[PDB]
């Protein structure tokens, strides 16, 4: 079916075989070519399963966001980014999902111009599940490519992001500043208004559980709540407990795993020591839990490497601990000490007003010369062209010349 | 003198082509190779002065790719009409492998030498900054494999040439060894940025000790060496 | 608060200025060119800059902004950061002259940006003094001469910023650069060697007889972050550590010498 | 309005555009032009007669701003013209006569009516956004030149009282009050008549705020040392509280006009960093749990959570451990003379790694 409607496509889009009714003006036709068959060729590929046909029918549509590019957009384009969400969560991610809620909102901001409503429940809706839905996963890890070569693989990023429009895909907690830079935190519902604050503005290692229980459970109950919002915090809640164990590998040295118990609060204890573990085997710290004492070690330093913190920016707050590395010593030698001499010193205005003296000094001086050297550069400047044009092209003519001295050798 | 072989000299860059280089980003992506400009410059006291140098763009939408010279002429053109000339003794790129004149580069250094013997190729050590020695590379290429140049042999025929044993770990001339004398405004710069004020210096400092805490330098550098060399040596 | 206030200059726009200036452009102590870049709302984001067709003399000025389109639409394809944004010149900040570049640049749209560039000996001029107009209604004679005065911010994207100290180094003392680290490390214990000049006379100054208001608490904090930075704190534990990080560094850049001499010797059999 | 490429005719251009504004201004600017190619009775006009906000009038004000301060006085008639931003109670248009009559340009500052009337004007009409925009060049400008005029530096210190009042924003007031007060002690408003009443003010600001530390900006420079707190001001009652570690001090050192101003709950809150800083200080590394929670006289897991904030004030900075090392070295609070003499330490401990790793440096390389 699929590869006869393609086929079909194929047929008209720039082929011009025939008078046949062209896709770029006739909007009965060519609305009903991109919009009508397709909307339903991808929710009968996703409810039957179907998930390469399923990415094949967004790409049927990108195949003419690419070509058909003469006409306005499709009406009531919200018909588009609202649906797709839900296959390019599946095919793609959870962020890659949230990311399209940031494009249906910065399109629908306007777009209700056309659209007419007065609804004030759609309004807090659209915001609380752009926001929330963010911090969810960045680990999609290597393990499918870590057992073979490295290739060109790239694209496979690059294939994704071009669908939502980006060169490279979507990043980190940036993605919720960009929002909560506008009244967003306003909108947003007065049960979850505070959340943020929680999770990342207030610099709390081990002190959050007792804020974020009742907000997150709260918005763990279903039936009257968007039942796709509790398929993100059943596990940003977990995330939020491995933000506080990832800023923790940066606040504690050590710990008895029964007093860990009692300061972070978790849906059963033994799948605590296990998350820690599953969490440092994913690499988002490196800890001795499974310990003999029960004595989870986090190290001071030990032999310190990426492994212990977040490389792709920091998803634990901006907190770590001192940790030595190369050149930690040297360049801070050079830097700290002198700035205790460029900030506050009495002396150094002395010795720069003398090195102000000297550069005045080389000025005084060589702005004198500047008159033999004015109308020496500017002459030979106005005949370098008249001049090397005579030299850099010899290169070209001396071929005829080689030739016809070999021609008279043979 | 100090001339090497042929009549090209040594070269040296001047500071305001430094910059117009370094404007230029890192940030393309994770990394692909595209010539960045030409060098522009003259026969002047012991060297060719690199006096200017104008950016050459390319298409980066994923891969690179080229377009018309529509550009290069009306931007050489460009820099003519204030004071006249155009002046192409070189080419340079910023990409990402470190310093490494790879067999590409040298193809396309070989159609330039032939051409304008006048001539060097320029790399810089990118914002990967491992930052030891060297941030800036000049190479010529070999007169002896220039005198047997139109392209090499798919055959036995570049036999004929091996047997010359041309260089190919051949000498790479030092830049920058005395004043380039337009030193001079940028000297003037140094007092207003210093002697009055905190707010203009530190800026420029406080790399350094983030180039030392930061994430894997050596570590990445090493692990890169690690994926590279051991290509490379696979190969041979 | 109405408009512009502040100009976020950077080394490229003095070094295109200073290499149109110096080289020539048919004006020999006067100079013009149209700078690119963009603003941000009170701020202006200058990123690079190129010289123009050009002649101002006490009776006349020639702006072929024909020129300026081709060098914009060249400088578009360079980056897209850029923008038409004004024009720059060089000697002196008032004239009745000026007034004519005002109107040739009112021939585009936006809102314009006057630098001039004032190359005096003197430490009493700033380098680059930065313009912009006010009371610009409906036509009068040509334009207005009441501009508002911008400060300046500086510190515009990174990767410049080590160019332009690289240069003021050169500036001071010419230099190869095959020592650029091992020059980082012998200023770096000569800044710990005027510190210990500084540490001295502000000791001294309690010692003699009275003094010492200059430091106190503020040098007290900056001594103990120092040292809780580098070195770190103080167990054997740490030195232990310290040798064995120092033992691996080392065993790697040992490694590294037994790959160029591995690189060597396939090199060098495949050469026979 | 008609753009300056005319002849600077200045009396003469200035009344022309006051035809263009209101009748009142008219038949002043036709009687002040035909009695004289007038001075004071041409650049006042404008001043005094409503130029009010249903037109605007930035542009012929803009023409006024350069014309009056070069043929008669600068020094008055800058005081004249901003009066009447004042009255309309308008922000944006004002600013943009405030922004084109910028420092050092036009003439010269003439030390230095103009800013002193500027500033005070920008600080009186309009919100922070616009206040806030000389307070660097300002605070800039009276290190290149204090006021000789010791009323002048009255009247910057109530320019820095109006900035510290506009601001509702406590630590800027703090910091615009601090700035005012590390002044107070220097040079001039030091008599009794006007330092001292401010030492009480001093006070409120340092006991209320908790981001004060305690005593730490008031001992790091003058101003302990110039207001005295063995006075009835009770400035060194802090001090004593600070070292002593209780709610029982300040409770007992009380008065009920500092109580009425809020002081009741706050007291708690100085125990915790003096306390928490303090051992550590006499341990001097390392510190054992029981010890942390038996000073401050709390829970444990409390003791965690205040570690967290204590994380959260610097007042320490590194990863903790369990048992041992509960606090750790990154010393930020007051130790007066223990930080005194680790700086008289610190020049014979640097002498080393500043001449003999230097020695083995700069030989290797």
């Amino acid at each position: 079916k699929l590869c006869d409607n393609l086929r079909m496509h194929l047929s008209q889009i720039q082929r011009h075989h025939n008078q046949s009714t062209a896709i770029n003006l006739n909007n009965p036709e060519s609305q009903s070519m991109h919009l009508e068959t397709r909307l339903v060729q991808l929710d009968s590929a996703i409810s039957m399963e179907l998930w390469q046909e399923a990415f094949k029918a967004v790409e049927d549509i990108h195949g003419l966001f690419s070509l058909s590019k003469k006409p306005p957009k499709p009406q009531l384009m919200a018909n588009y980014y609202n649906k797709v969400s839900t296959v390019f969560w599946k095919s793609g991610n959870a962020l890659f999902h949230a990311s399209t809620l940031h494009r249906l909102y910065h399109l629908s901001r306007e777009m209700r111009k056309n659209l007419t409503q007065d609804e004030m429940q759609r309004m807090s809706t659209r915001v609380l599940l752009a926001t929330l839905s963010i911090p969810i996963t960045p680990e999609r890890t290597d393990i499918a490519r870590l057992l073979d070569m490295d290739g060109i693989i790239v694209e496979k990023q690059r294939r994704l992001a071009t669908l939502l429009g980006l060169q490279a895909p979507p990043t980190r907690i940036g993605l919720i500043n960009d929002m909560v830079r506008f009244n967003v935190l306003q909108y947003v519902v007065p049960e979850v208004k505070d959340l943020y604050n929680w999770l990342e503005v207030e610099f709390n290692p081990l002190k959050l559980c007792e804020r974020v229980t009742k907000v997150l459970n709260w918005v763990r109950e279903q039936p009257e709540k968007e039942p796709e919002l509790q398929q993100y915090v059943p596990q940003l809640q977990s995330n939020t407990i491995l933000r506080l164990l990832q800023q923790v590998a940066q606040i504690y040295q050590s710990i008895e795993f029964s007093r860990l118990t009692s300061l972070v609060p978790f849906v059963d204890a033994f799948q605590l020591e296990r998350a820690i573990v599953d969490a440092a085997r994913h690499c988002d710290l490196q800890v001795r839990i499974d310990h003999t004492s029960r004595t989870l070690s986090f190290g001071s330093d030990l032999n310190y490497a990426t492994r212990e913190d977040a490389p792709i920016g920091p998803h634990l707050q901006s907190m770590p601990s001192e940790q030595i590395r190369n050149q930690l010593t040297a360049m801070s030698s050079v830097l700290a000490k002198a700035l205790e001499v460029i900030k506050p010193a009495h002396i150094l205005q002395e010795k720069e007003e003398q090195h102000q003296l000297a550069v005045t000094a080389y000025l005084k001086n060589s702005r004198k010369e500047h008159q033999r050297i004015l109308a020496r550069r500017q002459t030979i400047e106005e005949r370098k062209e008249r001049l090397e044009s005579l030299n850099i092209q010899r290169e070209k003519e001396e071929l005829e010349q080689r030739e016809a001295e070999l021609q008279k050798v043979r | 003198g100090g001339s090497g072989d042929s009549a090209v000299k040594q070269v040296q860059i001047d500071g305001l082509v430094v910059l117009k280089i370094i404007k230029h980003y890192q940030e393309e992506g994770q990394g692909t190779e595209v010539v960045q400009g030409v060098l522009l410059g003259l026969v002047v006291e012991d060297r060719l002065e690199i006096t200017n140098c104008f950016p050459f763009p390319q298409h980066t939408e994923d891969d690179a790719d080229f377009d018309e010279v529509q550009y290069q002429m009306e931007m050489m053109r460009s820099l003519r009409h204030v004071n006249i000339d155009h002046l192409h003794v070189g080419w340079y790129q910023s990409t990402y492998y470190g310093s490494f004149v790879t067999r590409a580069l040298l193809d396309s250094q070989f159609s330039y030498q032939h051409a304008i013997e006048e001539s060097v190729v320029l790399i810089y050590d990118p914002i990967k900054t491992a930052q030891g020695s060297l941030s800036l590379k000049a190479y010529r290429l070999t007169p002896k494999l220039m005198e047997v140049c139109k392209e090499k042999d798919f055959s036995p025929e570049a036999l004929k040439k091996a047997n010359i044993t041309f260089e190919h770990m051949f000498e790479e001339v030092p830049i920058v060894i005395k004043n380039s004398h337009l030193i001079n405004v940028l000297m003037w710069e140094l007092e207003k940025k210093s002697a009055v004020a905190d707010k203009h210096e530190l800026l420029s400092l406080a790399s350094s000790n983030h180039l030392g805490k930061n994430l894997q330098l050596l570590m990445d550098r090493v692990d890169e060496m690690s994926q590279d060399i051991v290509k490379y040596n696979t190969y041979m | 608060f109405p408009g512009g206030r502040v100009v976020r200059l950077h080394p490229v726009i003095l070094a295109s200025i200073v290499d149109s200036y110096e080289r020539r452009n048919e004006g020999a102590a006067r100079v013009i060119g149209t700078l690119l870049g963009t603003v941000d709302k009170h701020s202006v984001e200058v990123t690079n800059c190129f010289s123009v067709p050009h002649n101002e003399s006490e009776d006349e000025v020639a702006v072929d902004m024909e020129f300026a389109k081709n060098m914009y639409e060249l400088h578009k394809k360079v980056s897209p950061n850029e923008l038409i944004l004004g024009w720059y010149a060089t000697g002196h900040d008032i004239t009745e002259h000026s007034v004519l570049i005002h109107e040739y640049y009112s021939r585009e749209a936006p809102n314009p940006i006057h630098l001039t560039v004032d190359t005096s000996l003197q430490n009493g001029r700033m380098s680059i003094k930065a313009y912009v107009s006010t009371s610009m209604g409906v036509p009068g004679r040509t334009m207005g001469v009441m501009f508002t005065p911008l400060t300046v911010k500086y510190a515009y994207y990174d990767t410049e910023r080590i160019g332009v100290d690289l240069i003021m180094k050169t500036c001071f003392s010419p230099n190869r650069v095959i020592g650029l680290s091992s020059d980082l490390q012998q200023v770096g214990g000569a800044s710990a060697r005027i510190q210990d000049a500084l540490s001295t006379v502000l000791q001294y100054a309690e010692d003699v007889l009275s003094g010492k208001v200059s430091a106190d608490n503020t040098v007290g904090r900056f001594l103990m972050s120092l040292v809780n930075q580098v070195p770190k704190i103080v167990p054997d534990d740490f030195e232990t550590m310290l040798n064995s990080n120092i033992n691996d560094l080392l065993m790697v850049t040992y490694l590294a010498n037994l790959t160029q001499s591995q690189i060597a010797l396939n090199e060098k059999l495949v050469n026979l | 309005f008609i753009d300056i490429s005319e002849e600077d005719q200045a009396a003469e251009l200035r009344a022309y555009l006051k035809s263009k504004g209101a009748e009142i201004s008219e038949e002043n600017s036709e009687g002040g032009l035909h009695v004289d190619l007038a001075q004071i009775i041409e650049a006042c006009d404008v001043c005094l007669k409503e130029d009010d906000k249903d037109v605007e009038s930035v542009m012929n004000s803009v023409v006024s701003l350069l014309l009056i301060l070069e043929p008669d006085k600068q020094e008055a008639l800058i005081e004249s013209l901003c009066e009447k931003l004042v009255k309309f109670r308008e922000g944006e248009r004002p600013s943009l006569r405030l922004q084109l009559l910028s420092n050092l340009f036009h003439g010269m500052d003439k030390n230095t009516p103009v800013r002193y009337t500027v500033y005070c004007s920008l600080i009186k009409v309009a919100a922070s956004c616009g206040a806030i925009q000389y307070i660097p060049t300002e605070l800039d400008q009276v290190r290149k030149w204090i006021s000789d005029w010791n009323l002048t530096t009255e009247k910057k210190h109530t320019l820095l009282r109006l900035l510290y009042e506009a601001l509702v924003d406590c630590k800027k007031s703090d910091a615009a009050s601090k700035v005012m007060v590390e002044l107070l002690g220097s040079y001039t408003e030091d008599n009794a008549s006007q330092a001292r009443v401010d030492a009480h003010r001093c006070i409120v600001r340092a006991l209320k705020d908790p981001n004060a530390f305690l005593f730490d900006h008031l001992l790091t420079l003058k101003p302990v040392k110039f207001l005295e707190g063995e006075l009835i001001h009770d400035l060194l009652t802090i001090f004593v509280s600070a070292k002593l570690a209780s709610y029982v001090k300040f409770y007992q050192n009380n008065k009920d006009f500092i109580d009425s101003l809020g002081l009741l709950h706050e007291q708690n809150m100085a125990k915790m960093r003096l306390l928490t800083f303090m051992g550590m200080a006499v341990e001097n590394k390392e510190i054992s749990f029981d010890t942390m929670q038996q000073e401050l006289q709390i829970g444990a897991d409390d003791v965690e959570a205040f570690v967290i904030d204590a994380v959260r004030t610097k007042m320490v900075y590194c990863k903790i451990d369990q048992t041992q090392r509960k606090v750790v070295v990154s010393h930020s609070t007051h130790r007066t003379f223990g930080k005194q003499q680790w700086q008289q330490l610190y020049d014979t401990l640097n002498a080393w790694k500043q001449n003999l790793n230097k020695v083995k440096n700069s030989l290797l390389s």
